[PDB]
């Protein structure tokens, strides 16, 4: 009654018509790589190392956006998917600049952790390297575009939860900034959570600048005051 | 060695045959220091069109 049969590896399991193909694997431990979906963005094809094969199907399938038809069996580690994985992460490694020793997210930053866990050992392509012309935005983000992965997250976020519609991509090919086009201030309430967000080098805060590094940290559980929400 | 008459005579005859090598090393076969700089050669993969990360 409104649920389906779909296999996972030929392990079933009963799920809701419509939801996603990453909620399905989700629901069995299955934690599909992944960069611009986002658990409260909307859906975007941007990051595509969502890619997951399904057997019979001769094409590779985006599982960020797909449905869930019955009978789909979704092969996670088959050969044709690992080779996707590969070829995305070379792709995206492609133009990015080496900041892992200055840049804020060292300890944490998803390509370093899906690029171990998953991507290639080794790289290629000598010559290239683009470079983007970075743009100063608030006093609360400092901002280093170049280590940008255009995933769009940034923007959906902007848009739909902060509601203020001034973020933006301009260009094709290699060139395109993802940021204001006319240099405005972008400061509003929870602005800053949008570092947070940003899941690679990009954007960080500004006043926590330099000072400290993830795997240094002790993380303490704690409330907030200053606001009534508890 | 340093040069040693009837004293080497005396230690030719105490242990044996020796002068090969002296205990104290010090003859020269110090290689000098790497004539060539090293250059180091690379094994499998780091080859592209062969491989994907999956199958090594
Ligand atoms: S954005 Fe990520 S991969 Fe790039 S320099 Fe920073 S930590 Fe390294
Ligand atoms: S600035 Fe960050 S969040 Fe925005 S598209 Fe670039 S990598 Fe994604
Ligand atoms: S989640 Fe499917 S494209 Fe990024």
């Amino acid at each position: 009654s409104n649920l389906i049969e779909v296999f996972v590896d030929g392990q079933s399991v009963m799920v809701e018509p419509g939801t996603t193909v990453l909620q399905a694997c989700e629901k069995v431990g299955m934690q599909i790589p992944r960069f611009c979906y986002h658990e409260r963005l909307s859906v975007a094809g941007n990051c595509r190392m969502c890619l997951v094969e399904i057997e019979k199907a001769p094409k590779v399938v985006a599982a960020c956006a797909m449905p869930v038809m019955k009978g789909w069996n979704i092969l996670t580690n088959s050969e044709k998917t690992k080779k996707a994985r590969e070829g995305v992460m070379e792709f995206l490694l492609a133009n990015h600049p080496l900041d892992c020793p200055i840049c804020d997210q060292g300890g944490e930053c998803d390509l370093q952790d899906q690029s171990m866990m998953f991507g290639s050992d080794r790289s290629r392509f000598l010559e290239g390297k683009r470079a983007v012309e970075d743009k100063n935005i608030g006093p609360l983000v400092k901002t280093i575009m170049t280590r940008c992965i255009q995933c769009t997250r940034c923007i959906r976020f902007a848009s739909e939860i902060a509601g203020v519609d001034d973020l933006g991509t301009t260009g094709r090919g290699n060139d395109m900034q993802v940021g204001t086009y006319i240099e405005k201030m972008f400061m509003s309430e929870l602005s800053g959570n949008i570092i947070d967000i940003c899941p690679v080098g990009a954007l960080t805060s500004k006043p926590y600048a330099f000072t400290a590094r993830p795997w240094e940290t002790r993380k303490t559980e704690s409330i907030d005051v200053m606001d009534a929400v508890g | 060695a340093s040069a040693t008459r009837l004293i080497q005579g005396l230690r030719n005859w105490a242990s044996g045959r020796d002068l090969q090598a002296k205990l104290q090393l010090r003859y020269q076969e110090i290689s000098k220091r790497t004539q060539p700089p090293p250059k180091l050669p690379v094994g499998p993969s780091h080859r592209l069109s062969n491989n994907y990360y999956c199958a090594r």
